[PDB]
């Protein structure tokens, strides 16, 4: 069907301080926490 | 496949499992239990539920 759009080999990035969520909902403010 | 018949044992009879798993310390909650609701008070050392 819509199989090969195009021919290229994939390339990478650096995804450098991204991807980080918030662990919890709870709200904490002013503090550092593992 | 399940033979229940009203002849077995209890062994091999039918029987209903409803298991209830809920969650807590965590977001805004949704059901509660049948409780009441008192009137909020400020600037007053009171007990909170
Ligand atoms: C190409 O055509 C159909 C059209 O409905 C599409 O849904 C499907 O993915 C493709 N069919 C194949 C690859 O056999």
């Amino acid at each position: 069907n819509l199989t090969t759009r195009t021919q290229l080999p994939p390339a990478y990035t650096n995804s450098f301080t991204r991807g980080v969520y918030y662990p919890d909902k709870v709200f904490r403010s002013s503090v550092l926490h593992s | 496949s399940y033979g229940f018949q009203p002849t077995n044992g209890v062994g091999y009879q039918p029987y209903r499992v409803v298991v209830l798993s809920f969650e807590l310390l965590h977001a805004p909650a949704t059901v509660c239990g049948p409780k009441k609701s008192t009137n909020l008070v400020k600037n007053k050392c009171v007990n909170f539920n």
